[PDB]
């Protein structure tokens, strides 16, 4: 898990990407061994727009701009900067055991797994209360607090 | 008046149909209601607008009627019909605090409503606004 | 003013019959009296009320007068009948707050007692107040 | 300690349980490694609130709600955060060698003897008066006061 | 007016007969003289008073006027009769520190006399405190 | 009395304990090896107040009440927690090298003197100017400084 | 140094000692070895004023009231409380290299030498001109600053 | 009204005769001037007066004729001739602070002057004071 509707093809179905970009992402699978999900964004093939809607579509996520959304200052310590920037993620408001983790792709299960473990080893009980956002803005937000 | 073009992002993001943008945008300049709010239900899932508001305006990203709790202490501050067009329900009250949750903080015709006291904007859906008003207005 | 839903802890913590809440809630809603004192006797034990109000308003439940010792700073001037009927005594100090023991923190005429100084309010039963009547003055 | 009645059984006396729930949960802890005090709810039988009010009752002590009852700061410093967290307990009223210890499980002797030792290092030769609380409420109490 | 109640601590430590408390309180209202000063004479054995009072206000439990020497300038501030119902002739007289050794810091009407400037309190036996007048006025 | 005579019997004089309690405590010290005061505490006869009221009076020492009385924060540099615990004492008010050696029982002059000498081992060259507080208050007082 | 007149004889010149008291102190310099200044203070051959004034007369010193005469923060930094109390001293105003040193005996070279090493190793160039005050204030000056 | 007893300390120091003390005290009771500035001339040196008094009233010790500086900004409160009979005068002047020479810290009437700005009391030699008086004001 997570399951539901695979990110690769939905990035394309939304009219925001080509099946060719899912395939080039898949070429990273062929040249690295990861999943579609992962590579759709990690190899830079499917459009960020496609991911903004598609990641959100596959599992059920909101999308928010980290520069403005209340970036709960204690939450940055919940996920040490390198375990935060490497995966394109940033901790926003905490909700008890839960974290509003803002991420470039909350369906990128490899990056997400490294973060999830960090959010339990360094963070909360994860119980994510997640959102989607470009890595660039997220990274700027991460840097502001660590 | 200004923002990162509230409601146009939605087309770029696949959040809305082209037609939703063209109609809502004509209605924007024609009526004074703004594209952000006007687009809902024009080919715009309401949530997608909140994704756009969370991004284009930066309002705290909150939830639907099954998430956000109604509270007449503040909801009574703005008429349900206009409020629904505006895009907000003012919620809760302390002598020093009111929350205002809004779908269109671009709204040239009435954007300045509600936040005229110790309050700030948060972000959530018309679905919630209508139900939360009916439940507390 | 916000609270953690007066009436809900009473049910959720197993303190009342739902009937206490619904009858009392309706009287608050229809008569304007306050839910705290309205709830007791409606299927709600006095102890049960005060523990709910204590949690709900960020206040503290009090035990008998072996615990609720009156403060002579006021208690020797205070009539014994004030200790009883407001169910209240102003006590000591902490930070800048002075404690107000009360028959009901929702019952603002009683929370008013003390408030020359900031306060946290505290809660107790009719017998706590009759015993305090008997010992305070 | 004190030895206590079984938690599930006090819940039976209180009209909060069947003896069936007590013994089934008991059989669960016999394999699970947790306590009856945990398995009455972990086995899906008895309400955690019921368990919470009932453990101190199981010992003859009151239910004390952590979001209400004052966590006299000396007490959490008397018994350290890590040590408190370790047993699911949170310190309150102090007197002489006494400490009220608000526990999700007042029966938990690991607290009481490791607490004893902590109290003694601080200067109290123990005399803990266990009291019981909802685990989540003391979790929040633990999070809020050290 | 805060204390641990003279007459009650006295009974608790075996310092008085109950009757000393009850009659002295009456005289303490009817004449207005301090309860304690009255208790010694109504059934309280001297030291017994002062030890209770020292507990009541958290005071040092002192020795006699061999060491605790009064101030005649301060003594002449009050009519000695004011000082006698008060329960002390003052020692020193600083703006934020009159030294006072009252026979009853609890008695709300006579305790209010003398302190034109607040006192810091300490307390010993009545032999000392009455001697305190002989040594000053 | 109280004056010179051992704690128990002087407790009778102030109404703090009765001739019977002090005699049984004397019977206890015959094998107990302590002072009347120690066997009165050991036997469960004394109130913290019983000790404070009669013992101070006994030796011309003050009875002080630590909730208000000079809880001198620099005095622990003379009689630190180590020593406070050793004799049930607390460093009320410094005077040069002197210390108001608050003690549960000044009747045990030799203990006051042992502390006196032990003050040198920790700080300044002693000179006990002893006192007693409610035993419970001595304990609370000590806690306030460690 | 300091030298000038002998302390003992000055005590006497002031009418504040008998020559008989000076001689017994001198006998102490034969019955222990302390010098006249040590022996007078050790043997009590000084009216309090004799010591202070005689030294002030013998050598030349100021009259101060340490309760208010500036207890320069550098003073507790400069000379430690144990030493200060042992030799009856405590620095007041530091004056560049110099010091107004509160002292019971501004002539006693041994006491001054023990003080000197501390006033030499810390803060000053010693350059000390000790001041006259009542022992009550000397006590309070030392007592209040550490 | 207090110090660590003028007259007596001066007698103890061998600075005055018993007669100087007593006659001076008669003059004190007769005129209102206090004993210190009176002991002098009756047998006490002013140096001796000042040295003992510095110890007696919380004073910082002052300097000789080669030390203390005159300044009318501060001194304009006590005329050189009042300063002379008093034995006291203000020292220097900062916009927010004055240092002051006392004579007798007990001379109720006179010690009430000098402080012509927020200020601190000091005390030492009459030689210094006289030259200071005559230049300061």
């Amino acid at each position: 898990l997570p399951r539901a509707k695979p990110l690769g093809e939905i990035l394309v179905e939304l009219g925001l990407a080509r099946p060719e970009d899912v395939e080039e992402a898949l070429q990273k699978q062929r040249r690295g061994g990861g999943r579609l999900e992962d590579t759709l964004v990690q190899s830079g093939k499917l459009r960020p727009e496609a991911l903004a809607q598609a990641v959100a579509t596959q599992l059920g996520y909101p999308y928010v701009d980290p520069e403005e959304d209340p970036p709960d200052p204690g939450a940055p310590l919940l996920l040490p900067e390198d375990l935060c920037r490497r995966y394109g993620v940033f901790p926003h408001r905490l909700e008890g055991n839960r974290l509003v983790l803002l991420m470039k792709d909350p369906r990128n299960i490899l990056a997400l797994d490294d973060v999830r473990l960090a959010l339990k080893r360094k963070g909360l009980n994860y119980e994510v209360a997640p959102a989607v956002a470009t890595e660039a803005a997220i990274t700027k937000l991460i840097e502001r607090f660590y | 008046q200004k923002d990162l073009k509230l409601g146009e992002l939605l087309l770029q993001k696949g959040w809305i149909s082209r037609e939703a943008l063209e109609e809502a945008l004509v209605e924007q300049e024609k009526t004074g209601d703004l594209l952000g709010r006007i687009l809902v239900r024009k080919g715009l899932p309401e949530e997608a607008l909140y994704r756009a508001l969370a991004e284009q305006k930066g309002l705290e990203f909150l939830e639907s009627t099954e998430g956000i709790v109604p509270d007449p202490s503040a909801a009574l501050l703005l008429l349900r019909s206009d409020a629904l067009r505006y895009g907000a329900v003012p919620i809760g009250f302390q002598n020093g605090e009111v929350e205002v949750v809004l779908s269109d903080p671009r709204h040239k015709e009435a954007v300045a409503q509600l936040l005229n006291r110790p309050a700030r904007f948060y972000l959530a859906l018309p679905q919630a606004w209508e139900e939360l008003f009916r439940r507390a207005y």
